[PDB]
């Protein structure tokens, strides 16, 4: 999940 | 009742989005002037980044042309066309 | 190709418009948290008034909550419904 990209859930539960 | 977190987020991140800009902060020289309106809405980069070490920049710019009053006292009044910078495209970048 | 004059008035119009703001601004206590999103999206006066003598202000506000990930030192990653000001109504009054 690339920091300048918008992200979806998923990264946010890395 | 309460905004779910993913909406919040899509929604704040990082894209144009229209913005009130008072003409003199964009024109500081023209200070000495009145227009009408005294500000515009435009088409500006806003939001947030994942990281304060990021910040939200165009990608994409272009002109908008509109029509606005100017006057100056005991003066006539003037209308014309008065361009403005807007964003079309913003993405997160490193400061 | 140009904005109408009277368009451009009607937009610039103070009255209540989409502005992102951030979190630190409003939760001012809370300024040894790191929150994801940063900003949140909330309905705030904006806009111009006719004069230099007037200027926009809200004049009726609500609350909305949403959920905003939040974490300090000494912690980690919670979710947290977080509730802001929005602005429902908006005047030009004397400055």
């Amino acid at each position: 999940c690339d920091i300048h990209v918008l992200w979806e859930w998923k990264c946010f539960e890395e | 009742e309460v905004v779910k977190f993913m909406d919040v987020y899509q929604r704040s991140y990082c894209h144009p989005i229209e913005t009130l800009v008072d003409i003199f902060q964009e024109y500081p020289d023209e200070i000495e002037y009145i227009f009408k309106p005294s500000c515009v809405p435009l088409m500006r980069c806003g939001g947030c980044c994942n990281d304060e070490g990021l910040e939200c920049v165009p990608t994409e710019e272009s002109n908008i042309t509109m029509q606005i009053m100017r006057i100056k006292p005991h003066q006539g009044q003037h209308i014309g066309e008065m361009s403005f910078l807007q964003h079309n495209k913003c993405e997160c970048r490193p400061k």
